[PDB]
């Protein structure tokens, strides 16, 4: 069904969907609820309606996501990462910012605090944009004919790389197995890391009348 | 001033925009509104009205790990061709339409400046721009354009700055058309593919010269020093050089010294550096900047400042971090004019030592994450420290007491370490904002002498030492504490007395002291944002069913292992770990179902609760660990606890009991017939993973 919770998940096979309200503070009179609709072999598919204004119109409210649950490897020993994502928006009247992203963590351990985080950005909407110590991107990258420009920030103790496609990506499918390559062939990731998380959901930042329908969503390591 | 046409063009260029975060809100037609240099933006003349600076430029405003910049999305109108006498147009930050350069820029025909960077244009750059004979300032980088074609160039015979960067750059011969500009100082080129495009000696040698001060060279692919040795035809005038990012795989090129005027130079985030600052440095004599961090230098740290000692009086940042580099910190403050060193992050296996007293204008330093032994130097040598972070070592010996003169030091991080005591001056910093000296092996007792004047301290972390702390009665505290984090610290035999004065605290977690008193009376009321209150391995005793007050802050509540005893308190709605093992509870447990609760973990073993077990669990599907053992329940168990799909574990035993995938454990031992989950918006986005070793 459809939860509205502040940390409700929903937790099916190979597949757990969570609300993560975890910045609803910042905001005045918003609201936001996240439901499953068909699960099918490795194929999910879900919606995330919400309704945020006011307070503090810079900062991210939510990151409702549907996390992958899987063996813990090192980047050594991963063969491919399939992925695939088609996804529809429907917002309303006007000042709307969100975002569309995956979330990929990487730490030295098993169960470790994020020492790496990848963030591929397919949509930014009204100015959203991704952490950068010089606001500039670093490089710029072609993944199966998608362009990408790569920023690098920090977050607390963490380093935050972020992969903002040049224009949005409503059907997305590719293996992100060259996404770490890169970034440990030159931008420095340690190849012995253990990817630890991979998920895919928005962010929004100020939305009235938002939702997002994701019908499909598929993920794997090998 | 504000001649009316002037006015009518800024209307109608306002109304093509579409402005949603309150710019431009200045601006209007109301009578109120009449003069214009009054808008924000706009700037006038003194004698005359035309306007000389139109400046709508917005910034970045970073959080956890995103940034949002107000951009003014809409149409440019060509109204700005009313603009006869402008000069000044800088509009940087902002997304129009993500379209082509306008053309009508070309026919301002006074333009001294702009600075269109990171706007959305995309295209071809115009090639009326040839028409811009008084331009000075030019800046169009980091943008979806495309170059090919530099002829518009020759014509411009004024500029002291042109930045070109983060484009599709593909023009072969651009060394012979910048060299064209007898007066360029700076030149932006960065994010471009100037590896591909490396100029030939024919044309450097077939070419004019210009004094270039500034090279900003990021983000090219170069990896080898063949690639960018062209920049060695400018050793008279260099004056700084940016080259980060640049996945450089060798020696730092022994050209880079002798360069004269040098004073900013940036290596950051490289390959391969094998050996660092070679010998040709100590030349300098000018360098201000030397940015070397994540470059995996492997060099000897007194070899590095024995060859930057060129620049002892005027070198002011040195960020040596992300490195490997090995020895010892000796001798820091010869460096006169120091006021930044970042070393975190290396294999420095050695001492910390000044071995002669002169004094330092360092105000920022950090040395976590290394292997350093022996004893602080006397910190009264750094009366100028506005940070200080020395965690992760192997320091040894008690805090100096010349501490307490630095009376700037903010942040003061010494966790990790191998410290013995602290002194009495800590008191008299009077502008700490944070204090963490945890996992430390700490000695003594802390007085209020310690604690008299800190009037700025936010931040308390003294966790997991030996230390003690006994404050008088009667001594009212000077700080408002929002973190409290004194686990397994000698609180005193009584209830501590200093809390009643302390409001607005988010986390409280004063955990195996030694308290044995009963809770207070004026401890009634936790602050309404609180959100960890542990007070696990105590012995305090009374009701706590009037203490929690459902705040929407609550995330972890531990008072297990004491002697509380009454109803059980109601469960906040948004907590997530909830442990109440080890206690003398007693009653039902039926209050657990009137309000909705996303708890993770609860835990109610080895208590005296009775009574039925409701069936209202379809109320907390959010369970993953539930401990009922030891207790005295009785009755038949719900059928709701079917409902628990999220479960992992449930332990129901030692009880009088009669009558959901991923139940990993079902222990129901009795009663008359390691574990990981996960706490989420612990740090911020990031989670949390609590390990339950839970017996069996
Ligand atoms: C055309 O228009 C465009 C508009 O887009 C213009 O572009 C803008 O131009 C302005 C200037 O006009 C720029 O503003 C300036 O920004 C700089 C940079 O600030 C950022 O970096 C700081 C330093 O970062 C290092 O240090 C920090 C810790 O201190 C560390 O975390 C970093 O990771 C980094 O560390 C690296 O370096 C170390 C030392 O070498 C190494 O050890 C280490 O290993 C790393 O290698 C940083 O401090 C600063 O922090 C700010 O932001 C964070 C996050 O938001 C916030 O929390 C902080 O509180 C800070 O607010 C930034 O991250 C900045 O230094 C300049 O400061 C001047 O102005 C202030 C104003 O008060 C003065 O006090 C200063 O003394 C100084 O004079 C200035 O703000 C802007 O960045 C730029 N933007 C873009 C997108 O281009 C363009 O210039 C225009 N062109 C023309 C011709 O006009
Ligand atoms: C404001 O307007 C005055 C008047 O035009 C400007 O002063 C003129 O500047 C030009 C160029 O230097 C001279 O040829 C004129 O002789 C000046 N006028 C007078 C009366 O002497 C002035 O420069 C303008 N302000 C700005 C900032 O440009
Ligand atoms: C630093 O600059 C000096 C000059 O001030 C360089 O000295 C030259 O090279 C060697 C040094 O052993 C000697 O022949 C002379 O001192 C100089 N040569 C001349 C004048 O022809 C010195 O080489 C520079 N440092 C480095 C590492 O090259
Ligand atoms: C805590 O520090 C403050 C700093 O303002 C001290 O307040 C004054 O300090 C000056 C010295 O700079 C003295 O001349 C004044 O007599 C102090 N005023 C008061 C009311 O004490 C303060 O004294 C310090 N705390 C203690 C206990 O000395
Ligand atoms: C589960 O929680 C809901 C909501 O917290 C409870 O709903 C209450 O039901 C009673 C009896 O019908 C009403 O008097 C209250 O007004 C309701 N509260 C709200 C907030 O709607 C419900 O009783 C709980 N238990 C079960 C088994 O559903
Ligand atoms: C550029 O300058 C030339 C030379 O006077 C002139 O003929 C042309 O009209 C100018 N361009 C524009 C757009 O005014
Ligand atoms: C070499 O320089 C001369 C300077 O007079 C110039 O005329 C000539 O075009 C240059 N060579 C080339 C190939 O451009
Ligand atoms: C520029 O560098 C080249 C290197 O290929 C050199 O031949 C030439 O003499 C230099 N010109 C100077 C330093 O003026
Ligand atoms: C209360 O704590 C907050 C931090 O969450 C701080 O911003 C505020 O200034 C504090 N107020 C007082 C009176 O200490
Ligand atoms: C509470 O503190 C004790 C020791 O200080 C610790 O073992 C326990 O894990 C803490 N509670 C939580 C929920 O982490
Ligand atoms: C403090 O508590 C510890 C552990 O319960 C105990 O060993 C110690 O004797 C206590 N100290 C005093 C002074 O009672
Ligand atoms: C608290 O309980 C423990 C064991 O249940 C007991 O040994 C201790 O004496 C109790 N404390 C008091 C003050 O009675
Ligand atoms: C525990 O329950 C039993 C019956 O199941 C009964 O003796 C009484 O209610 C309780 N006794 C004690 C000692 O707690």
């Amino acid at each position: 069904g459809d939860y509205c919770g502040q940390w409700d998940w929903a937790k099916s096979t190979n597949y757990i969907v969570y609300n993560n309200l975890w910045n609803k503070n910042a905001a005045a009179s918003g609201s936001q609820c996240t439901g499953v609709d068909k699960i099918s072999g490795s194929t999910i598919a879900w919606h995330t309606s919400y309704t945020w204004t006011g307070g503090a119109a810079t900062e991210v409210k939510s990151y409702s996501n549907a996390a992958l649950v899987f063996s813990k490897k090192q980047i050594k020993n991963i063969k491919s990462i399939p992925t695939k994502m088609k996804y529809s928006y429907s917002h309303s009247s006007g000042t709307f910012v969100a975002d569309v992203s995956y979330d990929l963590f990487t730490s030295s351990t098993a169960s470790g605090s994020n020492e790496y985080e990848i963030m591929i950005w397919l949509a930014a909407y009204g100015g959203a944009g991704p952490i950068s110590s010089t606001g500039k991107a670093i490089a710029t990258v072609t993944i199966g004919s998608n362009s990408f420009k790569l920023y690098k920030g920090p977050n607390g103790s963490t380093t935050v790389f972020s992969f903002v496609a040049t224009k949005t990506i409503t059907n997305f499918s590719a293996d992100l197995q060259k996404f770490l390559s890169y970034l440990t062939k030159n931008q420095g990731l340690p190849s012995s890391q253990y990817l630890i998380t991979l998920e895919a959901g928005t962010e929004p930042f100020v939305g009235t009348n938002a939702k997002m329908t994701v019908s499909s969503f598929s993920a794997a390591v090998n | 001033l504000c001649i009316e046409k002037e006015r009518d063009a800024l209307l109608e260029f306002k109304r093509g925009l579409s402005d949603n975060f309150g710019q431009l809100s200045t601006w209007g037609d109301e009578e109120d509104k009449k003069e214009c240099c009054k808008w924000k933006g706009i700037e006038c003349n003194k004698t005359t009205g035309h306007v000389i600076v139109l400046d709508l430029h917005n910034a970045f405003t970073c959080s956890a790990s995103a940034c949002f910049a107000p951009r003014l999305t809409g149409k440019l109108s060509p109204s700005l061709l009313e603009l006869e006498y402008l000069n000044f147009l800088d509009l940087s930050v902002n997304e129009f339409e993500r379209s082509e350069i306008p053309r009508f820029i070309c026919s301002f025909k006074r333009l001294e400046y702009l600075n269109l960077s990171s706007s959305f244009f995309s295209g071809l750059i115009p090639t009326q721009f040839k028409n811009l004979t008084s331009l000075r300032i030019l800046d169009l980088g980091y943008n979806n354009l495309i170059v090919k074609d530099l002829t518009w160039l020759s014509h411009l015979s004024s500029l002291e700055l042109l930045s070109l960067g983060g484009s599709d750059f593909q023009v072969k011969n651009w060394f012979q058309e910048i060299t064209k500009l007898p007066l360029l100082k700076e030149l932006d080129l960065s994010l471009c593919g100037l590896s591909k495009l490396v100029p030939s000696p024919a044309e450097i040698a077939n070419s004019s010269l210009i004094s270039l001060s500034v090279l900003h060279l990021c983000c090219n692919e170069f990896s080898s020093s063949a690639k960018y040795s062209w920049l060695f035809n400018f050793s008279t005038s260099l004056t700084s050089i940016d080259l980060s990012n640049n996945q450089l795989d060798g020696q730092i090129d022994d050209r880079f010294g002798n360069l004269m005027y040098l004073e900013h130079l940036n290596l950051a985030n490289e390959l391969n550096l094998k050996g660092g600052i070679p010998s040709s440095f100590g030349n300098l004599t000018r360098l201000r900047y030397l940015d070397m961090s994540n470059t995996r230098t492997y060099q000897w740290l007194p070899e590095l400042f024995v060859r930057l000692s060129g620049s002892r009086k005027t070198l002011e940042v040195l960020g040596l971090n992300d490195n490997s580099m090995f020895g010892s910190l000796v001798d820091v403050t010869r460096f006169s004019a120091l006021k930044r060193l970042y070393l975190q992050k290396n294999v420095l296996n050695g001492f910390f030592m000044e071995r002669f007293g002169q004094v330092s204008s360092l105000e920022y330093l950090d040395l976590s994450d290394n292997q350093m032994r022996g004893p602080l130097p006397d910190l009264a040598l750094f009366p100028s420290l506005r940070e200080l972070h020395l965690g992760s070592n192997h320091f040894n010996g008690r805090i100096p007491q010349g501490i307490g003169k630095l009376s700037q030091l903010k942040i003061l991080d010494v966790s990790s370490n191998r410290l013995e005591g602290l002194p009495e001056s800590m008191g008299q910093l009077s502008n700490l904002e944070s204090f963490d000296a945890s996992y430390n092996v700490l000695k003594g007792t802390i007085t209020e002498s310690h604690l008299s004047n800190l009037s700025s301290l936010v931040d308390l972390d003294l966790s997991f030492n030996s230390l003690a702390l006994k404050t008088s009665i009667d001594w009212l505290p000077p700080f408002q504490l929002q973190v409290i984090n004194l686990p397994s610290c000698n609180l005193g035999p009584s209830f501590p007395k200093w809390l009643q004065s302390q409001n607005n605290y988010t986390v409280l977690d004063i955990s195996l002291a030694n308290i044995s008193d009963a809770l207070p009376s004026w401890f009634s009321g936790l602050p309404p944002d609180i959100k960890i209150l542990n007070l696990s391995n105590n012995q305090i005793s009374g009701r706590v069913s009037d203490l929690i007050e459902n705040a929407y802050d609550y995330m972890v509540i531990d008072l297990s292992s004491n002697n509380f005893s009454g109803p059980l308190p109601l469960v906040p709605t948004n907590v997530q770990i909830f442990y109440l093992h080890k206690n003398q509870f007693f009653g039902s447990i039926s209050s657990i179902c009137k309000s909705t609760t996303g708890a993770t973990s609860l835990d109610l073993s080895h208590n005296q609760f009775s009574g039925e077990l409701p069936d209202c669990w379809m109320n907390a599907t959010n369970l993953a660990v539930l401990n009922l053992a030891y207790n005295n329940f009785s009755g038949k168990l719900p059928q709701s606890l079917g409902s628990l799909t999220n479960l992992e574990a449930l332990y129901m035993r030692q009880n009088s009991f009669s009558g959901c995938q991923s139940l990993q454990i079902l222990d129901l031992g009795g009663n008359k017939l390691p574990m990981e989950f996960l706490v989420q918006g612990f740090y911020g986005k990031y989670p949390r993973h609590y390990s339950y070793l839970g017996n069996l």
